[PDB]
């Protein structure tokens, strides 16, 4: 016959984060109740003031580039045109978005949760077996 | 009084160039942003090193005040110290041209 | 519900299925738990108990200075040659007087070796709450904690002063001041074999030095209401609990960042629990803390509850109830100042009046499976866990303690295989920081020791 | 907590809005809508054509609140009661009543026009 | 945008509203109390479609969760309250209530708004570990605790400012000649 | 038989619930503490409610304190045990009555509020 056989880079390629729903990852945070590793409030606002808290994902973000540094061991620089956008628009939704550390344009937005679950969603039940062993 | 502090966090060493590794947070309440130089001694004798081979770089200060990010290393010869650094940096410490 | 967590379900599993380690493991060679299990070897029955009374009145703690040899040391961590590896005690009483004991025998009552008490004189001359720097303390200490090197003690209280004093000389060695007016300093710590001071401080911050430099390395803050106490281990760490709130949090030093754990239970669902199946109270608030290895820690509160916590976890793992015990019951007489014997009982209406016991201290050796709790009951309760690290029991007793248990510290001594553990309290009449206690008797403010072998 | 008006709940069935919901809509808040006894007495004598107006006025998530007073003129019903009370919100529509209450002071006036309700004298708007 | 004017924005009740919230809360624009409001009309109208999706929707379920428990966080909303119609009563004087001036003057650290005002714009007042100096903060409930003088502000900390010492050393000269 | 004087005590949720708000009164001054100083304040008129303890030896000298709060609407609750009000009000002492006064710049107010509706449905 005929076929490629070839790297599937891309599936072997991460998307966890593109799926990522964070209200309900909220609420499984809830669920599931270990203990959160928040930090102090010097640690958390950000500018005399001058911008809100932080965001819980400029949290996240904050210490995965430090883990860059903690392994790779090097750091960025003053890169024109890159930093200059991604520095603008995460501070201008800063500014618009977030309210004293909690975001807002999570529910402003307009990406649903049914398109992540989906009733059962991948390899989902469409059969009446499948039903009946999924139930027992 | 001063709580002479770097955290000379990020800690990580390699003995092939045999040289240790880690990073700077400056955390001195009450000093302004205490110079490389008598850090250089200070590491000096905490690492039981030499003059040259303690070398640490690049520091910026964060907010509230007693902090500074930074990135330092040490040597562990003289003559790794004095032939793999790059120029820039030895003159930084005064020992090029 | 079920059908969120039905969701929750559909989630997890859909994550799973949307989703260099030997290059970490090999940088890794470029470069804990509970390991004891004695406590079934005690002999608690035969314990030998002493009591001491002291002069001064209301004492409120002890630093037994432990002198542990180390592998790269072998004859002495401690400095001198005339020391020898012996036991130190110190007690610091609202007298304002810290008091030096030798404890290094067993056979015999601790004996006093040295003292320093402070008068009224080291108030200082301005109110400019900046420059603190008289040498002695002049209110109400309430803390004392001494180096693990054998290099100093450090003393605390409500004078916003932390002084640290000289192990031989007993001369203030230095001082801080804490640069507030609510700086009330009420709990000490010390990185176990290291220099670096924990200071518990009821403006909600948790100040860290290092002593033998004297300097002020980095502040935390986060509670809701008075950092109460504090404990630390090997790792560079502390637990902390907050009095009047209901939080015990873990400060990860360096990183600088916390964990929370909260109660949550009720006293209305102990009620649905027996009704599923007597006399329940409230989580009032959480007082005295250990950690007793790097992964679980115990934690007493004032309704008598003591609780066994697990990092992995949240709520606590073990809850324990009033413990120990329920208080003297008020008499109809001075209740209700009138003849009639019914209408005494009708005043002090049943159950609803009564009072549990608090938990006063409650100190563990690390990574054992024994704590030991204390309360204004007159004994000393000693707890063993279970191996599983799911439950503790009641050991036993030590009633040779009578009054206000107030600090609680234990001493090792012998080989591996056999081993001699003294017990050595503090009880005072009152609590360590008011009044509160209304006419216990029997009690006399002093030391309680225990030795129990093998 | 609005008193609605025969005008109305004529326009509204013209405009396909809901009565609550696009109430709730234009608010942005939570609102029980009343009919005054005697607006439902208007309803009933306008009669066999607007048999629909009134079977949906009757709807279970309209409160009703009576009346006392001798007549049938809601309009007047609707301007007692707010000239003394000032808790209310006046859906109307009629451009005699909504002069009358333009003059008023501290009554928030709501009017339908277009595709859905809009107000005028409450701040408190967005 | 990030401020809106509303769309009818002279008018008798509109206006005198406005003079009484920025009298109250000392603050010094229509430009204040709209950007407040703004983001207060974005938050609700989420809520009312969230009530627009009917009972028992996971999306419902679980975003209600979301924006309750976030809007208590933030402090505005209290612990007992957990529900969506609750999320549609609030208004826009109690965002006014969480900004930080407001806070420092009901903590009591200040005695007017307008001390306040002054206080943290004269960098004394510390939430935390920083010195803020923005008088809009949006404190939170732990730092609502949290609040009080800088350590080394002269108010609750170290040596006196330049005009006590400037004068302190005037009248050491005066007794010195 | 009938109902005792000391009548209403509170639940233990009730009781924490009151502590705590007690406490954060007695930290932004908004608490005044001891049995006459609660008398002064409900004879001036500016005290939000009252907190007695029950566990007084005996029970009658402060007892005195419901007549002025029915006399005048203000709401009162016995909390079980005095040295847990000397707990919550945080001076060294049994405080046996103490009294939560009337204030608007107030970072507590509407914690109170909810209180004391707590209290006078129990009532
Ligand atoms: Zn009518």
């Amino acid at each position: 016959t005929h076929f490629e056989d070839r790297f599937d880079a891309r599936e072997h390629k991460d998307r966890s984060n593109k799926s990522r729903m964070q209200a309900m990852e909220e609420y499984i945070r809830e669920s599931s109740d270990q203990p959160d590793w928040s930090a102090s409030i010097g640690a958390d606002i950000v500018n005399h003031g001058r911008g809100g808290i932080k965001s819980l994902r400029d949290t996240e973000k904050e210490r995965r580039v430090t883990s860059f540094e903690e392994d790779n061991f090097t750091r960025l620089n003053i890169t024109n045109k890159a930093e200059k956008r991604k520095q603008k628009q995460r501070e201008r939704n800063a500014r618009m978005n977030v309210i004293g550390g909690e975001d807002f344009g999570i529910f402003s937005s307009k990406r649903k949760l049914e398109d992540s679950t989906s009733r059962r969603g991948a390899k989902k039940t469409r059969s009446a077996w499948d039903r009946a062993q999924r139930r027992l | 009084s001063d709580a002479v502090t770097i955290r000379t966090r990020k800690v990580i060493s390699n003995p092939l160039l045999a040289r240790k590794q880690f990073v700077v947070d400056v955390l001195h309440p009450n000093r302004a942003n205490v110079s490389k130089d008598e850090l250089r001694e200070k590491l000096a004798e905490v690492y039981k090193a030499e003059k040259d081979a303690v070398s640490v770089f690049g520091f910026r200060t964060q907010f509230g005040g007693g902090k500074s990010v930074g990135f330092g290393l040490v040597y562990n010869s003289v003559a790794e110290a004095k032939k793999f650094e790059p120029t820039y940096r030895l003159v930084r410490y005064g020992l090029a041209e | 519900a079920d059908k969120r967590r039905r969701l929750a379900k559909q989630y997890l599993e859909n994550l799973k299925s949307e989703a260099g380690d030997l290059d970490k493991d090999i940088i890794a060679s470029r470069l804990g738990r509970v390991f004891r299990y004695f406590g079934d070897k005690l002999l608690i029955s035969e314990a030998k108990q002493s009591f001491t009374r002291v002069g001064e009145n209301n004492l409120t703690c002890i630093s037994c200075f432990q002198p542990v040899l180390n592998k790269y040391t072998f004859e002495e961590s401690s400095n001198g040659d005339k020391n020898k590896g012996r036991l130190f005690a110190y007690t610091v009483s609202k007298d304002l007087q810290l008091t030096k004991y030798d404890i290094t025998d067993f056979s015999k009552r601790p004996k006093k070796l040295k003292y320093a008490k402070g008068g009224a004189k080291y108030i200082p001359t301005s109110k400019h709450e900046y420059e603190n720097t008289t040498e002695g303390h002049y209110d109400e200490i309430l803390t004392v904690a001494a180096s693990p090197d054998g290099k100093y003690v450090v003393t605390g209280g409500r004078d916003r002063k932390l002084i640290v004093w000289s192990t031989e000389s007993l001369s203030p060695v230095k001082v801080i001041p804490t640069k507030d007016r609510r700086g009330e300093v009420l709990s000490l710590a010390f990185r176990k074999n290291s220099d670096q001071l924990y200071a518990s401080c009821a403006d909600f911050k948790i100040r860290t030095y290092s002593i033998n430099q004297f300097s002020q390395l980095e502040i935390l803050y986060g509670h809701h209401d008075i950092v109460e106490d504090i404990s630390a281990l090997a790792m560079e760490r502390c637990v902390t609990v907050g009095a009047r709130d209901r939080t015990a949090m873990l400060w990860k030093i360096p990183d600088e960042t916390r964990l929370t754990f909260r109660g949550g239970d009720e006293p209305q669902k102990l009620l649905r629990r027996w009704m599923k199946e007597p006399l329940f109270f409230c989580e009032g608030s959480i007082d005295v803390v250990s950690m007793v290895d790097d992964f679980h820690f115990i934690t007493g509160s004032d309704n008598g509850n003591i609780c066994l916590w697990s990092l992995a976890k949240k709520k606590p793992i073990f809850t324990e109830r009033i413990a120990h015990g329920i208080l003297p019951e008020p008499s109809f007489n001075d209740i209700s100042g009138e003849t009639d014997e019914e209408l005494r009982k009708r005043q002090l209406q049943g159950k609803k009046l009564l009072q549990p016991f608090w938990i006063t201290s409650l100190y563990a050796i690390p990574y054992s499976n024994v704590f030991i709790s204390g309360s204004w009951s007159g004994s000393l309760k000693v707890w063993k866990i279970s191996d599983n690290l799911r439950s503790f029991e009641l050991l036993g007793e030590l009633s040779g303690a009578k009054g206000v248990v107030t600090k609680i510290q234990v001493v090792e001594s012998g080989k591996h295989g056999k081993e001699k553990f003294r017990i050595l309290a503090s009880i005072a009449k009152e609590h360590r920081l008011g009044r509160w206690i209304a006419n216990v008797s029997g009690a006399r403010n002093g030391i309680y020791s225990a030795v129990i072998d093998q | 907590q609005v008193l609605i008006d025969t005008n109305f709940i004529n326009f509204s069935i013209q405009k396909k809005v809901d009565i609550v919901r696009g109430m709730m809509d234009c608010l942005l808040a939570k609102c029980n809508p009343l009919i005054t006894d005697c607006v439902m007495a208007e309803l009933e004598k306008l009669g066999p054509k607007y048999r629909i107006a009134l079977k949906l006025a009757r709807d279970p998530r309209i409160k009703r609140l009576s009346c006392s007073h001798k007549g049938t003129y809601a309009d007047d019903c609707l301007v007692h009661r707010v000239l003394q009370h000032k808790c209310y919100i006046v859906a109307t529509n009629d451009a005699g009543l909504k002069q009358r209450i333009r003059k008023i002071p501290g009554i928030p006036l709501m009017s339908v026009g277009g595709h859905a309700y809009v107000i005028e004298k409450l701040p408190d708007v967005f | 945008k990030t401020y809106s004017t509303p769309k009818r924005p002279y008018e008798s009740s509109r206006l005198d509203a406005e003079l009484k919230l920025a009298g109250e809360f000392g603050l010094k624009n229509k430009k204040e109390i709209y950007r407040i409001s703004f983001q207060l009309s974005k938050i609700r109208r989420a809520a009312r479609d969230l009530l627009t999706r009917d009972e028992k929707d996971p999306k419902r379920l679980f975003e209600g969760n979301a924006l309750i428990r976030r809007l208590v966080r933030v402090g505005v909303l209290s612990e007992d309250k957990k529900k969506l119609d609750y999320v549609l009563a609030l208004k826009v004087e109690d965002f006014l209530e969480r900004r930080l001036q407001t806070q420092v003057y009901k903590l009591g650290l200040a005695k007017s708004v307008h001390h306040a005002r002054v206080l943290i714009t004269q960098r004394h007042i510390a939430v935390g570990k920083q010195i803020v100096n923005i008088p809009s903060f949006m404190v939170r409930l732990d730092s609502e605790k949290h609040i009080d003088f800088a350590p080394t502000s002269p108010f609750g900390g170290a040596r006196p400012g330049r005009v006590a010492r400037r004068n302190a050393a005037r009248k050491a000269e005066a007794s010195g000649e | 038989a009938p109902n005792p004087k000391a009548f209403p005590l509170a639940d233990a949720a009730l009781t924490q619930q009151i502590l705590d708000v007690v406490q954060q009164a007695a930290n932004l001054r908004q608490l005044k503490k001891g049995a006459n100083e609660a008398t002064k304040t409900l004879n001036r008129g500016i005290s939000e409610f009252i907190i007695m303890a029950a566990d007084c030896e005996p029970i009658e000298i402060l007892l005195h304190l419901p007549l002025l709060c029915e006399d005048k609407n203000v709401p009162y609750v016995f909390v079980p045990s005095r040295v847990a009000l000397g707990r919550a009000c945080g001076v060294s002492r049994p405080v046996i009555a103490a009294s939560i006064t009337t204030n608007d710049a107030s970072a507590i107010k509407t914690q109170i509020y909810a209180v004391k509706d707590k209290i006078e449905t129990l009532l």
